[PDB]
């Protein structure tokens, strides 16, 4: 299927700072993508439910961007409540659902 | 919306149930899946289900070992795990899928 | 007569927003195109069937 | 198709009739009615809004010695006289076809709605009408005629009552 | 023994149209796109009265044949009536130069 | 749909094939065939039948020094000749689209009347035809294409033979 | 009937989605859309075609004494462009209501292709979407697609998951 | 359902006099009624199919008329055969059936 | 063209089967019911079936008590009256009901 992985293993900034992650395909996704946050001891948060598209009852603090096989999620300011594990799955291509490794943001 | 047992631990070469109810969703116009979040790994889909119960998918990693069925007059959800592996301990979630299955499918209630 | 109109023929003044009309070939003003038909009725409703 | 129409029918163009135990009578189908007449009504705006008449003056006139030129003035009236007359003419026709085309298959439609929501929970009987296998009550036909019918919840009787 | 029937309305409306493959079929609603109506009554265009010369022509009032001296004065004309009856003009036998060309350049 | 039409048929636009134990051929379904020629006659007629010219004369005469004149006629000869050539060549690909697809709609139609009719005493194969279940000799021919088949007549032998 | 397009089928205007265990996506129903690219490709050559202009001036001028004749000059131009303005406008839209029409019927052809194709070995769930009740691997779905299906291969398999 | 009633209850005229009954609903009936005839020992005869249509083998003598909740039956000349128990239906409404108790035509 | 049958008097409590035959009529195109005169009353509807057989109305007088089945085959309509009462001994007529079954239903043929 479509490998994703995302590079950014860590992401940290200071309160309030502008932060941002990416993610990478193997094979084109066409903004066929969703990204989620996740809290410890939580099951994960749909944010954005398209590439770009913000899920229902998520803050504007996220927005995401993308293409074929690059996409990217935007934190315009990082707040207390968002240190958490960042993840993007795929859905272009589906027998079964395929999910990045994950990334951690994290708050200085 | 949702509760789920994850069925607790057995030994490897064994077998365990796994089970969820949901209230919150009518679960007949609804698709269902399984995902597991084994600890210190990233999250790995385990298997699908329609509402119509004849359409099921599984990783190829729990091929011929997981299996899938449900019943839409109890709003439940069913997972048989077999010839369990050290590998598939892990925290297991039901997930409701999007109502728009042919296009955009991006597992909107955990 | 002390009246307002748009286009006005011989016969009298017309007074109407329809595309045709059926009075004078001569005529002042934004005036409907004259035609030689008698009826131009153009259906919105359903076929009328009692029974 | 459908043999005729329905004059207890007073609230619209397009609709449903019923009978059950509790009551019977004539109802429209407002998301229909409403989406052909708005259809209709701006079909017929169309073919009015469209022209656009210059303010003009149409008579002219010629002396004893000009008789060509009158005739010249006669002939181009005539040739507008017939283009307009002509096209005004198909025009009516062709848009009457169509109209009347339009509402028979927005009926078909409406009986598509319905024999897909019922599927074997009715028999499907002709000239527009079900029967159903199993009790429908007011609350029932409300929601067939609203597209909210619950197959699954009268398979059991429907069938059983079947043969 | 519950049923449910799909149907149309029907009303007692005799207005035909004719279509392309029929003729005189009744519908129930009809508009009329042809105007076969007029008032009877010369108007003002766009506000302006007409001068209304009666029983004088264009020549009789301009050149002041002494039957038009009756006739009352407009500051501005929307356009010219004369009656069928009229005829009084160029009282003095003669030709009246381009006349046409004057009529049409009085008209308004 | 289908995939060509009949030379055999000969007496009419629509109509029926049969092969039974005592014999074949083809008739055509009349009413459907006159319906159908009604409607286009009609429609052919109106064609022709709407315009009405007046009495004319086309030609005129212009002198040696009348030569802005003379090009004010052919203007409006030209303007005239444009419109009838454009508006008469879309009509007539207009109306041929529609004449097709028209034939096309009433055979599906017929289609439709017998499938209805026969229900399950006869297999759909395809390419417009049926396969009796139950033995259907001239007489069942002809109430089939008269729309008068007795459904539960043969309803027993039909299911009996299907399996 | 279907609810909205999609975007990752970017090879045609009409087309398949898929998803089975070996794979899934989207690929265009050529055949559907090369012929309904050639019928509309001409029909929209033959509204410009058609019209075939003669090299004219249609500019005219006329002195101090020659105010009718000028005005007659403005009064067949201003026919003219009543004429076509009019013309124009209407025939674009009613071309515009046969094109989206036709589109409409094509998705819906391509749909009973597949329905009269898979009869009872697949589920006809609703939204253009059908479920195999037996294993339909690429292959199957190639053939599905492609008109060349073999229903009693599978029939086994789908009567025994159907129940 | 919809209540039929009949005030007339006896309608006596001698031979040959014009003679008329009402009928009167609780509800709008819209012309979805109709008329009947028993003699005697007798199954009642359908007359009038509708408010006011006549029925098939029905004489010119009677006819009907009515509006949505007003219906009347007219008799243009009483015969020696026409005494007898005229009943009004109505079919507007119907999981049931309705009738009115009926009224008795006599000749004097 | 049509032959009725009362089913005689019976004491209250008891029952009664009533039966008509019709020859001159399909019975397969049309509905028919049962109508009711009381002798010195007005006439009573009482009940009513289709020729599906699925579609069958009681007044609400005799629910509970009467019931109506038919046999197209036989072109007979059958009436059981169970749990007679006084107010039941009538005549019974069959009609005949319209062909325009959903909209002008008038009884024509007694
Ligand atoms: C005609 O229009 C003018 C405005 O331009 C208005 O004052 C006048 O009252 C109108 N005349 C009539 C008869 O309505
Ligand atoms: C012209 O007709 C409209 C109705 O179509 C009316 O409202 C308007 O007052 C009329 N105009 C005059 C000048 O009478
Ligand atoms: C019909 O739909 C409306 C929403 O448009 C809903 O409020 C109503 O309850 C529905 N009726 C039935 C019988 O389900
Ligand atoms: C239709 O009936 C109403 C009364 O209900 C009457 O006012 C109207 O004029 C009638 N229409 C025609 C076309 O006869
Ligand atoms: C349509 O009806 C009119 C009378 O209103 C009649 O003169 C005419 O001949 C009829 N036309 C057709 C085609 O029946
Ligand atoms: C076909 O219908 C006609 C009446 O139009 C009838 O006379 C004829 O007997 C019918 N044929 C069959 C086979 O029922
Ligand atoms: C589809 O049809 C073509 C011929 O046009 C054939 O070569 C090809 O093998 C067919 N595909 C399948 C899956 O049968």
């Amino acid at each position: 299927e479509i490998v994703m992985t995302q590079s950014p293993a860590t992401l940290s900034v200071s309160p309030g700072e502008r932060a941002t992650l990416s993610c990478r395909a193997s094979q084109t996704i066409r903004s066929d993508l969703a990204w989620y946050q996740q809290k410890p001891g939580q099951p994960p948060r749909l944010i954005i439910y398209g590439a770009s598209t913000r899920a229902t009852g998520i803050p504007a603090r996220f927005s995401g961007s993308g293409s074929g096989t690059e996409f990217t999620l935007t934190i315009s300011s990082l707040q207390s409540e968002d240190s958490a594990v960042y993840f993007c799955q795929q859905y272009n291509n589906w027998p079964p659902l395929t999910f990045g490794g994950g990334t951690k943001v994290e708050i200085k | 919306q949702l509760v789920e047992s994850g069925g607790d631990l057995v030994q490897p070469g064994g077998s365990l149930r796994l089970s969820c109810v949901v209230s919150g969703f009518t679960f007949s116009t609804y698709s269902m899946n399984w995902v597991r979040q084994a600890p210190g790994k990233g999250l790995e889909w385990v298997s699908y289900i329609s509402s119509s119960s004849l359409s099921r998918y599984y990783a190829d990693s729990v091929k011929g070992r997981f299996t899938i069925s449900r019943d839409n007059a109890k709003n439940s959800l069913s997972l048989q795990l077999n010839s369990l592996r050290a590998e598939d301990t892990a925290v297991y979630y039901c997930v409701r899928g999007s109502i728009t299955w042919p296009t955009e499918y991006y597992l909107d209630y955990w | 007569h002390d009246c307002n109109t748009t286009c006005q023929t011989p016969k009298g003044a017309i007074n109407t927003s329809l595309p045709f009309q059926n009075i004078h070939p001569i005529t002042i003003g934004k005036c409907p195109k004259y035609v030689k038909s008698t009826k131009l009725r153009l259906a919105t409703g359903l076929r009328n069937i009692p029974s | 198709f459908i043999e005729g129409g329905w004059t207890g029918m007073v609230d619209g163009w397009y609709g449903y009739h019923h009978q059950n135990e509790q009551g019977s009578g004539y109802a429209a189908d407002l998301k229909s009615t409403q989406n052909a007449i708005d259809k209709i009504t701006n079909k017929v705006n169309s073919v009015i809004e469209k022209m656009n008449t210059q303010f003009t003056a149409v008579g002219k006139e010629f002396n004893h010695l000009e008789k060509r030129i009158e005739n010249l003035n006669k002939k181009v009236d005539d040739g507008f006289l017939d283009i307009w007359t002509y096209n005004a003419e198909l025009l009516v026709l062709l848009e009457n076809e169509r109209t009347l085309d339009y509402h028979d298959s927005n009926v078909k439609n409406l009986y598509e709605k319905v024999r897909s929501q019922l599927k074997n929970n009715a028999k499907e009987i002709g000239n527009g009408c079900f029967e159903f296998y199993h009790k429908c009550d007011n609350t029932c036909m409300e929601s067939v005629k609203n597209g909210t019918y619950d197959y699954p919840k009268y398979s059991e009787e429907a069938k059983l009552n079947r043969e | 023994g519950d049923t449910l029937c799909i149907g149309y309305h029907a009303n007692n409306s005799t207005d035909t149209v004719d279509t392309v493959l029929e003729k005189n079929v009744t519908v129930t609603h009809s508009v009329n796109l042809l105007e076969d109506k007029h008032n009877g009554k010369l108007c003002k265009l766009r506000g302006v009265a007409p001068l209304h010369l009666g029983k004088c022509n264009i020549a009789g009032w301009i050149l002041g044949n002494p039957e038009c001296e009756s006739l009352s004065t407009a500051s501005s004309w929307s356009y010219i009536v004369e009656t069928p009856s009229s005829d009084n003009g160029t009282c003095y036998p003669g030709d009246f130069i381009d006349y046409e060309e004057l009529r049409e350049q009085l008209s308004s």
